[PDB]
RNA sequence: AAAAUGUUCA
RNA sequence: CGCGGGGUGGAGCAGCCUGGUAGCUCGUCGGGCUCAUAACCCGAAGGUCGUCGGUUCAAAUCCGGCCCCCGCAACCA
RNA sequence: UGGGGCGGUCUCCUCCUAAAGAGUAACGGAGGAGCACGAAGGUUGGCUAAUCCUGGUCGGACAUCAGGAGGUUAGUGCAAUGGCAUAAGCCAGCUUGACUGCGAGCGUGACGGCGCGAGCAGGUGCGAAAGCAGGUCAUAGUGAUCCGGUGGUUCUGAAUGGAA
RNA sequence: GUGCCUGGCGGCCGUAGCGCGGUGGUCCCACCUGACCCCAUGCCGAACUCAGAAGUGAAACGCCGUAGCGCCGAUGGUAGUG
RNA sequence: AGCUAUUUAGGUAGCGCCUCGUGAAUUCAUCUCCGGGGGUAGAGCACUGUUUCGGCAAGGGGGUCAUCCCGACUUACCAACC
RNA sequence: UAGUCCGGAUUGGAGUCUGCAACUCGACUCCAUGAAGUCGGAAUCGCUAGUAAUCGUGGAUCAGAAUGCCACGGUGAAUAC
């Protein structure tokens, strides 16, 4: 199975951040969007989510699948953040390998304010 | 690869008017096919390994795997972790270039061709043939070989009884008896 | 039992030394670990000795 | 289908006893003038040439000539 | 004479022999010999009783023999002092608890049955009374 | 023949629930990990659970597979 | 140099 | 009770020790030499290691249980 | 030492005895250790069994191949117990933290001694980063003191300066 | 006023999990089309990955009905016991 | 009249236990309430082993043979797995 | 210079002839198939001249059926201290 597997993969690094009571930038990558929300270190409530599905993102875009998309979802999700003043977080993977549009998001986020 | 041609027309509506599938979806698709060929005797020899390697390399467009021993047999002789076997798994467009090249060009040039079995079914829709020389792919030109290399054809596809893997192969006018 | 020990003499300024064991018997070559040199303060090369 | 392992792949031209102007890639990189194909199968007929046993009557009936 | 095939260690502590036994209802034949007195059942009693009751019946019907002796009773040679290793296995017992269902027959009368197990119960150790099979 | 036996290792739980414990006080020394590592508290290579905080001991039964944790509160 | 034996009667 | 060692072609012995292969002489089978036998010469066969359980990928071999056999001890009042 | 002799044993690790904290005896019941590794260590990323059933050249109960059931009955350098998929099990890339000076605070011992340890300073490596790493899934693989040897450090050096 | 949907993250860890039957695709999701390059296979676009999106609801996933099972589980009595 | 070590086992050393001196915290003890980890007694048989019968049942032994390739039948009867 | 266009056993099919009759059990022809066998262990046998060796022909018995037997000729040695 393609969900679990990447499911599994994910615990080791969420585990880790769930017990150092650490704010965690998680990443949802879809085939049709890419989701980012920023987590509490209670594990309950959101502070900051910022997706492709969000029609203020998705207007401006050419087809929401891409690197360049998540480049723009990246620069969104330290731009709302720091209207709450989030400045340390930490980030996970969430079973993605940080390589293509992960990557992109992440960066994006770096040069944005958001240092994690 | 034009048989992969013949599928998206032929095959698909040749299919749903036979089962009566609700969905395009639902007819079988070849998924893989695994070459595998077993040398054993590469105990023996390890160049005997590299001879059977090269050969399987021509059949297929690919380098194959290297093999080894899942578990330690003494029946046999070979401890857990010795390279006995060869294979390699075509998939996409080379797999629907060796199956059009097996089909029309190799099974013709079986000595004392009758006829495949319809019974070499698993029964999940996957069928898995045997042939015995390697000789009627056209790469070995005859004067290089020394050993009768043998090699088995196992074909998965997505359907899921037994029967609809064969008239699947039906479509292709795969032989049999 | 088989395995006897070398002495890892560093290559830098100093007689310090790291003492480990080595298997005589299938390494041929010595060995070479960059460890900490508890003097000059640095990671310098260590290649082993009797 | 990483480089450099893997033999060539060219587009090479099969013939046959029906005249088969049948071109499939490979990797031999040659030429192959073959005898049998699907088109010219001995197979789709040969079954009922094939088995003609079953009779010695009227093979009898030549040596009984009446 | 039963024995345990292969068991797991060779010796075994003696422990004590409390408690009800489990096996009290009837539950393959039609009547059975249920134990009253507390006591340990060896293999060759449970054997010897076996034949005094094949005999009763002369050979026919069913002869369930709930109990199983696994439990190896060791012992010492002959005039050896104390200490210096425990003793080797010489016998082995079934301890047995008050109310637990022996033996079970089955195709025979009553009063059949009733005097083949006093034949049994004159080979056990243990005090034996009579008991049938109730339904529930 | 026997006799060959080792001498006792001293494991168990050290400090029980509700005890007030300092930092790198030594909760349980189990074998393995019979006891995980809940919060404020670090997993040993002896596997020994100690405090990395000073508090108050919490045993609890969490996770998916149910086992044992054992946290402590920042007291 | 080595080099033994040959049932009883007729 | 206790202790050491041993059992392998038909017979008497190697191989174990450091596990993956069973050798040796006689005997035996067939041919040859001789009038025939012996002797001599040539060629070949024949033993899953006492037995059972486990260990390892693998047991003649390692470990344990049992039997047969041989040797050894059975001293002090 | 269930009189002594003979046989056996003497140190260390695992289970049971051991009576649900620890500990707890006998010539009580079962087994093992006197090492191994340059990677079988550190880290990042990924993968996750055994055994059966069906089909398939040689190929058979079992070589390798594909599929299904199954579910950790597998594996973990070694005995057993406890533990493990967030895997500690399996594969590859990159390296040496198998690091130096300390170490709040506890555990366990009559003591000698032994064990765990967050964190601090230096410097290193893996990762984008959060973080991780001062040996190895843990528990055996080991012996005090004296005496003497080799290397380093001017600390000392019996008149002073050296040297032993 | 809200309700039914769906995706993500947790709480709680089988009264929550299996099995059987049905069912959803405008969205969301999955499969999927393609792959010269980023990247990958100890062989292979299977996976990983990027570029995109015709088609589909088969598989998977979710939701509902069903107790064939797993599971939860009194009162009383019994065992044990200070 | 215990533990630990001992050419040690009827000796000795440290600790435990006694006594005298001195200083200190309701410090210590019994009880009720509360928070805990256990895994023994008992019980149970999913697990590691062991056991009986019944059902299904490969596989199996011996027979009758076609006394050839094939295979069948029968059975005084043994039997895993669920 | 090879299991070779060597070798021909064997086997399947198809026929001819003799003879009441060819299955047990004939000879021969045709096609196909095409093994063992690469100079032979210990040991043993024949021969001195037109002999050895090698090639082919005929006869008796006989319906048919010999690579045996009896008989003939072609080619034709070496060696005997």
């Amino acid at each position: 199975d393609k969900k679990s597997a990447r499911i599994r993969r994910a615990t080791r690094a969420r585990r880790k951040l769930q017990e150092l009571g650490a704010t965690r930038l998680v990443v949802h990558r879809t085939p049709r969007h890419i989701y980012a929300q920023v987590i509490a270190p209670n594990g309950s409530e959101v502070l900051v989510a910022a997706s492709t599905v969000e029609k203020a993102i998705a207007e401006q875009l050419k087809y929401t699948g891409n690197k360049d998309a998540a480049a723009a979802v990246g620069k969104a999700v330290a731009e709302r953040a720091l209207e709450k003043g989030i400045k340390d977080v930490s980030f996970d993977r969430s079973g993605f390998q940080y390589h293509g549009r992960v990557q992109a998001l992440a960066d994006a986020a770096r040069e944005a304010g958001l240092q994690f | 690869a034009k048989l992969h041609d013949y599928y998206k027309d032929e095959v698909v509506k040749k299919l749903m008017t036979e089962f009566n599938y609700n969905s395009v979806m639902q007819v079988p698709r070849v998924e893989k096919i695994t070459l595998n060929m077993g040398v054993g005797e590469a105990i023996a020899d390890k160049k005997l390994l590299d001879n059977a390697a090269a050969d399987l390399a021509a059949i297929s467009g690919q380098k194959p795997l290297i093999t080894k021993a899942r578990k330690s047999v003494a029946g046999f002789k070979i401890r857990q972790g010795y390279p006995i076997g060869c294979k390699v798994t075509l998939r996409g467009e080379r797999m629907w270039e060796f199956f059009e090249r097996l089909i029309t060009i190799a099974v013709p040039r079986i000595r004392d061709f009758r006829g495949l079995s319809a019974k070499s079914f698993d029964g999940r829709g996957n069928y898995s043939m045997g042939v015995r020389e390697q000789i009627i792919f056209p790469e070995i030109d005859y004067d290089k070989v020394d050993r009768v290399r043998g090699l088995d054809i196992t074909i998965t596809t997505t359907a899921k009884s037994d029967e609809e893997g064969r008239a699947l192969l039906a479509a292709f006018d795969f032989p049999f008896r | 039992g088989i395995r006897e020990k070398i002495k890892l003499v560093s290559s830098a300024g100093t007689g310090h030394f790291y003492t480990t064991t080595k298997n005589k018997r299938t390494k041929p070559e010595k060995l070479e670990l960059k460890k900490f040199d508890p003097v000059v303060r640095q990671h310098v090369i260590y290649k082993e000795a009797k | 289908m990483k480089k450099d392992i893997h033999p060539k792949y060219e587009e090479i031209t099969a013939s046959c006893s029906c005249g088969n102007v049948m071109k499939i890639r490979s990797t031999v990189g040659h030429d192959l003038n073959l005898d049998v194909c699907s088109k010219c199968h001995p197979f789709f007929t040969g079954k009922q040439r094939d088995v003609a046993t079953g009779g010695r009557v009227d093979r009898f009936n030549k040596r009984f000539n009446i | 004479m039963l024995q345990p095939k292969r068991t797991k260690f060779r010796k075994m502590h003696k422990g004590r022999n409390r408690g009800l036994a489990q096996g009290t209802d009837v539950s393959f034949g039609s009547f059975g010999l249920k134990a009253v007195g507390r006591g340990r059942l060896t293999a060759r009693q449970i054997e010897a009783a076996r034949r005094a009751m094949t005999r009763a019946v002369k050979r026919q019907g069913k002869i369930w023999i709930r109990v199983f002796p696994d439990k190896p009773i060791t012992e010492k040679p002959l005039a050896v002092r104390m200490g210096k290793g425990k003793g080797n296995v010489e016998y082995w017992v079934a301890l047995i608890q008050p109310g637990k269902v022996l033996y079970e027959m089955d195709g025979v009368p009553e009063e059949l049955a009733r005097e083949a197990f006093k034949l049994a119960a004159a080979k056990l150790p243990i005090k034996t009374t009579f008991v049938t099979k109730t339904v529930m | 023949r026997n006799g060959r036996d080792s001498e006792a290792k001293r494991l168990g739980v050290k400090r029980f629930g509700g005890e007030s414990v300092l930092a790198g006080s030594i909760i349980v020394r189990q074998r393995g990990t019979k006891f995980h590592a809940g919060a404020n508290v670090g997993c040993g290579r002896d596997h020994t659970l100690f405090a990395k905080a000073d508090g108050k001991v919490k045993f609890e039964v969490k996770g998916p597979k149910n086992r044992k944790f054992i946290s402590i509160e920042a007291e």
